């Protein structure tokens, strides 16, 4: 299951 | 034994050629099961293994949304990276991401991963304790502070020890007859005169799974490391893998050399002697 | 930046024997950047229908890619893989050595 990446903002 | 789930994504900017290209792939151990490609027409997460077809439309809807969402945020991250490193928007850059978890034989959680790489080198990564980040440089430290403030680590940790291992457990069951598989390598030796006083001994390992393997040359019972040639493990294309190790030897001295093969599918390590 | 030259292996899925159907593989690994061209050549001419795997990378971040096509080896037919990459001043052409 692909990760939740919303907060992966640099 | 142990098992892993891993997601690899690659974003590549193409100045004056439209949006960055995004490619994501999914693996359980050494078997790929899904892919996504922003340049493809389907515009969805696609199955790349038989045992994942049995997933319902919801799954494909959810997975498609997540991976599409991720492509957009990494798209923006490429923009942000240009700023941090003070780079022009005329050049092409790469943003790589790995994510996944490990479980033991008992399906219990072992390890989790969340890592980024910019232009082929470490950017930021979640440490083994899944509580803190490893910033590779001055730029990544800015992101590290943001991710600390937004509590990204605690969110990802829970997901890694929970959703990931649960997903991994399900995939294994569904891909049971294929993922629990362990194929031993078929071994053989080749021999070719390099000239009138030297020959090549090449030790072969074929049709094995998983990919993890060790090929070692010894001379008179002693590891012959430096002088060896050792190629990268390669996919045969049928789900199994291949590899070889070679030594250049003086003609007539072939019998001094021994090839040693270690692999999970082997009851005992093999030894080959020409 | 730091660039890495692809490592090129051309090989048949199974030990090749004339007349028997097989698969021709060209596996490029350990390279960066990821953009790369790989073609299979039959007696110098580019094979039109060649498939490849989805872009992926190793632990050290270096990319790898498999190109392949179904084919039936003959004694006379020669094959090679032409790899085009920014780390190569000219495309690297590696011949298929069926008995190595």
């Amino acid at each position: 299951r692909y990760p939740l990446t919303f907060g992966w903002c640099f | 034994g142990s098992h892993s789930m891993r997601y690899f994504s690659t974003s590549v900017s193409r100045p004056g050629r439209g949006e960055p290209r995004f490619i994501a792939v999914g693996y359980v151990d050494d078997t790929q099961f899904v892919r996504f490609d922003s340049d493809a027409a389907s515009q969805r997460m696609e199955p790349r293994a038989p045992w994942i077809e049995q997933e319902g439309p919801e799954y494909w809807d959810e997975e498609t949304g997540k991976v599409k969402a991720h492509s957009q945020t990494d798209r923006e991250n490429l923009r942000i990276a240009l700023r941090y490193y003070n780079q022009s928007e005329a050049g092409s850059h790469t943003l790589q991401m790995m994510f996944g978890c490990d479980v033991g034989s008992d399906g219990r959680f072992l390890r989790g991963y969340h890592q980024y790489a910019y232009d082929g080198k470490d950017y930021i990564a979640l440490k083994e304790d899944l509580r803190s980040w490893t910033a590779a440089d001055m730029a990544a430290q800015i992101t590290k502070r943001k991710w600390e403030a937004a509590h990204v680590a605690e969110q990802q940790r829970a997901y890694l020890e929970g959703t990931c291992v649960d997903g991994l457990r399900r995939y294994l069951e569904n891909g049971k007859e294929t993922l629990q598989r362990t194929d031993p390598p078929k071994t053989h030796m080749t021999h070719h005169p390099i000239s009138d006083h030297e020959a090549t001994l090449r030790c072969w390992a074929l049709g094995f799974y998983p990919a993890e393997i060790t090929l070692t040359w010894q001379r008179d019972g002693e590891d012959q490391t430096q002088d060896t040639e050792l190629v990268e493990t390669r996919p045969a294309g049928d789900g199994t893998f291949q590899k070889w190790a070679a030594v250049v030897v003086p003609s007539g001295e072939e019998q001094r050399y021994t090839c040693h093969v270690q692999h999970e599918g082997l009851p005992k390590p093999l030894t080959l002697r020409w | 930046m730091i660039q890495r030259t692809p490592k090129i292996q051309v090989y048949s899925r199974h030990p090749a024997e004339n007349g028997k159907s097989n698969f021709l593989n060209c596996y490029v690994s350990g390279f960066h950047p990821s953009d790369i061209e790989v073609d299979l050549l039959k007696n110098g001419e580019r094979i039109e229908k060649v498939e490849h795997s989805d872009l992926s990378f190793s632990k050290d971040w270096s990319f790898y890619l498999l190109y392949y096509t179904e084919f039936t080896p003959t004694e006379k037919d020669e094959y090679a893989c032409r790899v085009n990459h920014v780390t190569l001043s000219q495309p690297k052409i590696v011949k298929w050595d069926r008995d190595m």
